[PDB]
C-alpha cells in the first residue's frame, strides 16, 4: 500500500521519497483511520516544499481530520506563515471551523500571533 | 416467562443504513471500510434468519422517511426488529449525507403505542457512530 | 395490563457517551467486527446480553488506534450497552 508509505514519508520530511512514491501513483489524498492526510502532516511539521508538491497534484486543501481541523488550522497553530500563504492560494476556507468552534483566525489570536492575524 | 417469544413464522426485519459518502458542505470525511461492515452484517443476520434490507448513502430526509414507512408495516408475524446505523454522529444524533438526524425521532416511530405490531417484542438498535470528539487514552494492564 | 411505551428497546452503542468511535479502513469498524465475530460464535450458546459483553471485552482489549498524528495515536474504545428489555433474548428460541 503506497498510501501508508506516503504518509510515513511526509511525516519524516523526506521530499525525495515523497516524489518517488507519487510518481508510482500514490494517492495524495490517502488517510489513516483518523482522517489525517499527507497535507495535514506536512502543514503541522512546517514542510513547505512537500505542501506545495501535494497541492500541485490535487490534494484536498479543505480536508478535515477527526477533530475537524484543516491543514490551515494546523499551519496556524505552529505559526508557519509561508504554508498559510500557499494554502490560501489554493482556496483554503478561512471560515472553516473545527469541532471545537475555532477558525484559523481564532487560533492565531490564542497564540498571540502578530503577523498571522493580518494575513488572515 | 423470562425469555422473549422467538418462534413466530418470521424472525423479523434487519434494516441497515450504510452512509459512506457525505456532502462537501458538511465537512464530514468519507467513511472507509463501512461497506465491509454492511456486508458482514448482512451475512450474519441473514444466517440468523432475518429479512435484511441494505440502504446506501441516505440523506437526513430519506432516513426519517425510511424509518416511518418501516414502522407502519405489519410486524404481527415477526418475532423482533433490528436496525443497524452506520454513519457519523454526535450525542443523540446520527448523520445523513447532508446533515443531522435526531436519534429519538427515528426510534419514536417504534414506541409501544405507535407501532402496535411490535408491542412486547424486542426492538434492537445497533449504532456505529461517534457520540462526541473525546478520545480515550487508556491505562496499562496485565 | 399496561407496559411502558419505552420498554423492550435495546440500544447497542459502539462507544461511550461523548466519545469518538473508531473504524479500520480495510477491516471496518471495531464494534461491528467484534459484534459479527461474537454472534457467529455465541448466537447458539449465549443470551444476547452476554454476547454483547464479550463484544465489550473484545473491543476493549484487542484494539488500539494507529495514527501519524500523535493527537489520535494509541487510543482505546469501550462500547456501551443500553437495555430497556424486559426479557432475556435467545436466537435459538
Amino acid at each position: 500500500d503506497l498510501g501508508k508509505k506516503l504518509l510515513e514519508a511526509t511525516r519524516a520530511g523526506q521530499d525525495d521519497e515523497v516524489r518517488i512514491l507519487m510518481a508510482n501513483g500514490a494517492d495524495v489524498n490517502a488517510m489513516d483511520d483518523a482522517g489525517v492526510t499527507p497535507l495535514h502532516l506536512a502543514a503541522k511539521r512546517g514542510h513547505l516544499e512537500i505542501v506545495e508538491v501535494l497541492l500541485k497534484h490535487g490534494a484536498d486543501v479543505n480536508a478535515s481530520d477527526s477533530w475537524g481541523r484543516t491543514p490551515l488550522h494546523l499551519a496556524a497553530t505552529v505559526g508557519h506563515l509561508e504554508i498559510v500563504e500557499v494554502l490560501l492560494e489554493y482556496g483554503a476556507d478561512v471560515n472553516a471551523q473545527d469541532k471545537f468552534g475555532k477558525t484559523a483566525f481564532d487560533i492565531s489570536i490564542d497564540n498571540g500571533n502578530e503577523d498571522l492575524a493580518e494575513i488572515l | 416467562d423470562n425469555s422473549y417469544k422467538m418462534d413466530y413464522p418470521e424472525m423479523g426485519l434487519c434494516i441497515i443504513i450504510n452512509n459512506k459518502n457525505f456532502h462537501k458542505s458538511t465537512g464530514m470525511t468519507s467513511r472507509s471500510g463501512t461497506d465491509v461492515d454492511a456486508a458482514n452484517l448482512r451475512e450474519t443476520f441473514r444466517n440468523l434468519k432475518y429479512e435484511v434490507r441494505n440502504k446506501n448513502d441516505l440523506t437526513r430526509e430519506e432516513i426519517v422517511e425510511l424509518m416511518r414507512d418501516v414502522s407502519k408495516e405489519d410486524h404481527s408475524k415477526r418475532s423482533s426488529f433490528v436496525c443497524v446505523l452506520l454513519s457519523h454522529g454526535e450525542e443523540g444524533i446520527i448523520f445523513g449525507t447532508n446533515g443531522p438526524v435526531d436519534l429519538k425521532k427515528i426510534t419514536n416511530f417504534f414506541r409501544g403505542d405507535r407501532c402496535r405490531s411490535l408491542t412486547g417484542k424486542p426492538k434492537l438498535f445497533i449504532i456505529q457512530a461517534c457520540r462526541g470528539t473525546e478520545l480515550d487514552c487508556g491505562i496499562e494492564t496485565d | 395490563h399496561k407496559i411502558p411505551v419505552e420498554a423492550d428497546f435495546l440500544y447497542a452503542y459502539s462507544t461511550a457517551p461523548g466519545y469518538y468511535s473508531w473504524r479500520n479502513s480495510k477491516d471496518g469498524s471495531w464494534f461491528i467486527q467484534s459484534l459479527c465475530a461474537m454472534l457467529k460464535q455465541y448466537a447458539d450458546k449465549l443470551e444476547f446480553m452476554h454476547i454483547l459483553t464479550r463484544v465489550n471485552r473484545k473491543v476493549a482489549t484487542e484494539f488500539e488506534s494507529f495514527s501519524f498524528d500523535a493527537t489520535f495515536h494509541a487510543k482505546k474504545q469501550i462500547p456501551c450497552i443500553v437495555s430497556m428489555l424486559t426479557k432475556e433474548l435467545y436466537f435459538y428460541h
